[PDB]
RNA sequence: AAAUUCUUGGACCGGCGCAAGACGGACCAGAGCGAAAGCAUUUGCCAAGAAUGUUUUCAUUAAUCAAGAACGAAAGUCGGAGGUUCGAAGACGAUCAGAUACCGUCGUAGUUCCGACCAUAAACGAUGCCGACUGGCGAUGCGGCGGCGUUAUUCCCAUGACCCGCCGGGCAGCUUCCGGGAAACCAAAGUCUUUGGGUUCCGGGGGGAGUAUGGUUGCAAAGCUGAAACUUAAAGGAAUUGA
């Protein structure tokens, strides 16, 4: 089971109980035909890197 | 005092409908009194088509649908926000909301 | 690990169909009492018609019972007609009716049918009314119709001409055709056909029914 | 307390009262 | 439990019958006639505790585990035969329907025919609970 | 949150047609401009209104303002509004007629114009928007 | 409208009316003359037959009942007749 | 969220059959019928029914109705049959301070059919029946009448399916400075101090109380009829502003 890495292409909202996890759609650079929605923990900016342990799961829209 | 002309309901000249069961829980409801939902989706959310389009063993399949309806009570439909109060003006209009999306 | 001691059969459909394969089978090895060959002779397989015919309709299935094992071939049969829910979910909707019909008939040979219609009153392009109902003495003339055409290309001719008329819709078109002077009509197919009782098998026939 | 239940109890009162009524007749 | 002796270039068709429940989640894999079960793996197997059996990972994680064994068989494709509760009870799957059928197509098998077969009644007997419904 | 309250909005829409001509394009020159012609109370007020004089400018160039009457727009509705063509539109050597009105010109004492034209009225009353 | 007048209705208004309602009562049936494609002799029929009416002679059948307007067999001419 | 519960003696899941008893989805609508209760798979039989059509018949035969009569959901009662599902009572597991409850597992009577009782529901349009008059507009259901035009029979008359209208009953809808009303609202709850078309029932501040007692009906539960002592300045309706 490798890891993949993919670059944000743009944050579409702050959502959590208390606004604290931000859900973003991520593009793999691996493949440049496959986009997914994720939350993510912490401040994020336009274009930068997340490592995904896993990416298999999808995050509900908000 | 009378809060709607007809009383919540679309009985005019019967006298009895039979009734049904509601979806979330299992409570009685008339049939007229009821709140329809006929909702129409596909099988795979528009998150899954491509991947799963990529492993079709056929060229050009269509995707499955699938229809079921639903039926809710006042007091679900209430609390999962399908219906919610209006102002007494607004109360009579029957017009479904907008279809654009 | 069971899976050792099994073993695959391949299944043929009859002759009457364009292609042959239909899939695989497993089955556990002949061992003491348990045959092999008894264990796949009542297989039933739901196959869609688009996968036996070249190119046809994908929301018509049919039911494919083995009647015998040649030696890693499984010999299948006509057992009933499906159509398929999501097809059969689709053509019921509001402001117009639904009319039902279904006979009981025997074929020339002893085989002994249900065969389940349908038919939606249609609107026309011109009309303005929303409704589109039909009066009752309509609809019980048009299910007399129907009854009264479905049985005539069934009782007369055997098993293979029946499913033969199956293949395309024209028990429905017939229906269609015969039923527009009443009330217009147009999502009309034969729902489903169920199979009742079977001739006594003879080996024989069975192999006309595969070449 | 609302009438269905009010009723109810004058019920089952009405009932004991005539069962002592008998009990003497 | 090699598998089929057949030369490549088709595919051998399996059908998978999946269950999602509200409770968890059945991937169960036969042949074609449904009779000869090939791997069942539930969702409930996968987890610690029964507040997630019917979890979308939990049913992830059992297709993974169902399309591997399939691997093993030999089988390359599969039909879909989508089921909810049905009967007298609720017909809408459960949350695990999307991410157990994903599985299935990111695992390398090959997605065949999908269709529902929910078993909806002509009319069924009473159903649980009273009258008032189940209120809480 | 920079919203410009309705003192500082007035003072520009009464400013600006009073001295459409003197006022300019950038906010340097005219903030000269209102110093003098304008008693404002304070510095910081008047770089605002300055500033907001200078934002309605370049809405006035691409299209007339609501709010503001300048001397030069309306005087060229009256050009627009005072035009006449030199044929009559209502003038045509043939007309499309349907059939009826040439009965209900019949009635009338105009049984026949010279200049009418019958026209085949349509076939099929549709003209009744599906209902559903 | 106000000022209607109910004493002089023109008969286009007044055709439309229902019979009970009319300024004064008047049925909106008629009589007349059926005469077969066959025979020569000419029958008088109601417009709202209600019966099976069949020139004598035993040579055909004239009307058929309807919910409403008696309607003739085909070929059979008719005209109307007043008084 | 769990637990009681089933489970290598193979549960759940998949296929193939068999048996039983309930139930008639989707079509199904502010649509239909019925005095109300109520009524929805196919087909056959029997009796009835409104509305429409009518230059048919009799000629006042009618409307409302004390006493009296028939029907009357569900629950309940009594005898037979059957008992799939659900499920008062009851047992258990949770929750809780307690939980003789809400939640979950099982489960008796009942729920089903037949033959007799019972006569009660927010049995509601919270609105007696008959008759007359007083604005519109667009639909819908049934019957009849008329009319450009499309489509099926086919082989044209005529029939069905659409379209445009008129007439009569029907369930309703929108709008209004008709008018009324305490207002909410009502084309009836209008034509009322400008008060009278006909007639039945029924109310007289809040409780005590639909109670006691007498009578009567019922197998029983209970149904109908139905006070007083005493106590009390309010109880209540519609709408407004806050919380
Ligand atoms: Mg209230
Ligand atoms: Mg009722
Ligand atoms: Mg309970
Ligand atoms: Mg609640
Ligand atoms: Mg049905
Ligand atoms: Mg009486
Ligand atoms: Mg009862
Ligand atoms: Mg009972
Ligand atoms: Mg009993
Ligand atoms: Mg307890
Ligand atoms: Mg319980
Ligand atoms: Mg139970
Ligand atoms: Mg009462
Ligand atoms: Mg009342
Ligand atoms: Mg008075
Ligand atoms: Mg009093
Ligand atoms: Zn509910």
């Amino acid at each position: 089971q490798p890891i993949k890495l993919a670059r944000v292409t743009k944050v579409l909202g702050r959502t959590g109980s208390q606004g604290q996890c931000t859900q973003v759609r991520v593009e793999f650079m691996d493949d440049t035909s496959r986009s997914i929605i994720r939350n993510v923990k912490g401040p994020v900016r336009e274009g930068d890197v997340l490592t995904l342990l896993e990416s298999e799961r999808e995050a509900r829209r908000l | 005092t009378k809060k709607r002309r007809n009383n919540g309901r679309a009985k005019k000249g019967r006298g009895h409908v039979q009734p049904i069961r509601c979806t979330n829980c299992a409570r009685c409801v008339p049939k007229d009194k009821a709140i329809k939902k006929f909702v129409i989706r596909n099988i795979v959310e528009a998150a899954a088509v491509r991947d799963i389009s990529e492993a079709s063993v056929f060229d050009a399949y269509v995707l499955p649908k699938l229809y079921v309806k639903l039926h809710y009570c006042v007091s679900c439909a209430i609390h999962s926000k399908v219906v919610r109060n209006r102002s007494r003006e607004a109360r009579k209009d029957r017009t479904p909301p907008p279809r654009f999306r | 690990d069971p899976f050792s001691k099994k073993d695959w059969y391949d299944v043929k459909a009859p002759a009457m169909f364009n292609i042959r394969n239909i899939g695989k089978t497993l089955v556990t090895r002949t061992q003491g009492t348990k045959i092999a060959s008894d264990g796949l002779k009542g297989r039933v397989f739901e196959v869609s018609l688009a996968d036996l015919q070249n190119d046809e309709v994908a929301f018509r299935k049919f039911k494919l019972i083995t009647e015998d094992v040649q030696g890693k071939n499984c010999l299948t049969n006509f057992h009933g007609m499906d159509l398929t829910r999501d097809k059969m979910c689709s053509m019921v909707k509001k402001w117009q009716t639904m009319i039902e019909a279904h006979v009981d008939v025997k074929t020339t040979d002893g085989y002994l049918l249900r065969l389940f219609c349908v038919g939606f009153t249609k609107k026309r392009n011109n009309q303005i009314r929303k409704t589109s109902y039909a009066q009752h003495q309509q609809v019980r003339q048009i299910r007399k119709k129907m009854m009264e055409i479905m049985t005539r290309e069934v009782q007369t001719n055997d098993l293979k001409e029946v499913v033969n008329k199956l293949i395309p819709d024209s028990i429905g078109k017939d229906i269609e055709k015969a039923c527009q002077s009443i009330y217009p009509l147009h999502d009309v197919f034969v729902r489903k056909v169920k199979m009742l009782k079977k001739p006594k098998f003879e080996l024989g026939k069975l192999m006309e029914l595969h070449g | 307390m609302r009438a269905k239940w009010r009723k109810k109890r004058m019920r089952r009162l009405k009932r004991k009262r005539r069962k002592m009524r008998q009990r003497s007749k | 439990s090699l598998g089929p002796q057949v030369a490549e270039g088709e595919n051998v068709f399996g059908v998978c019958h999946i269950f999602a429940s509200f409770n968890d989640t059945f991937v169960h894999v036969t042949d074609l006639s449904g009779k000869e079960t090939i791997c069942r793996v539930t969702g409930g197997m996968k987890v610690k505790a029964d507040r997630d059996e019917s979890s979308p990972y939990a049913a992830m994680l059992a297709a993974q585990d169902v399309a591997q064994r399939c691997k093993e068989l030999g089988i390359t494709a599969l039909h879909i035969k989508l089921r909810a509760t049905g009967g007298n009870r609720t017909k809408t799957p459960g949350p695990g329907a999307q991410s157990a059928l994903r599985a299935l197509a990111r695992s390398g098998m090959k997605i065949g025919r999908i269709e529902d077969v929910t078993p909806i009644p002509s009319d069924s007997t009473r159903r649980k609970g009273g009258r008032r419904g189940r209120r809480l | 949150g920079r919203v410009r309250t309705k003192t500082v909005k007035k003072a520009a829409r009464v400013i600006i047609e009073k001295y459409y001509t003197r006022l300019g394009n950038d906010f340097h020159t005219n903030k000269r401009v209102c110093e003098e012609i304008a008693i404002i109370p304070s510095k910081k007020l008047r770089n605002k209104i300055a500033g907001y004089v200078t934002h309605l400018m370049k809405r006035i160039q691409r299209g007339p303002v609501r709010g503001i009457s300048i001397k030069l727009q309306e005087e060229e509705r009256e050009r627009r509004d005072n035009y006449v063509p030199e044929v009559s539109a209502l003038d045509q050597e043939i007309i499309e007629v349907d059939p009826d009105t040439k009965e209900m010109l019949k009635l009338l004492d105009f049984g026949s114009l010279s200049n009418l034209q019958v026209t085949q009225p349509t076939v099929g009353m549709n003209f009744k928007t599906p209902r559903g | 409208p106000l000022a209607k007048d109910l004493l002089h209705p023109s008969p286009e208004e007044e055709k439309r009316k229902h019979k009970k309602k009319r300024l004064v009562q008047s049925p909106n049936s008629y009589f007349m003359d059926v005469k077969c494609p066959g025979c020569y002799k000419i029958t008088t029929v109601f417009s709202h037959a209600q019966t099976v009416v069949l020139c004598v002679g035993c040579s055909t059948v004239l009307c058929q009942p309807t919910g409403g307007k008696a309607r003739l067999t085909e070929g059979c001419s008719f005209r109307r007749k007043q008084h």
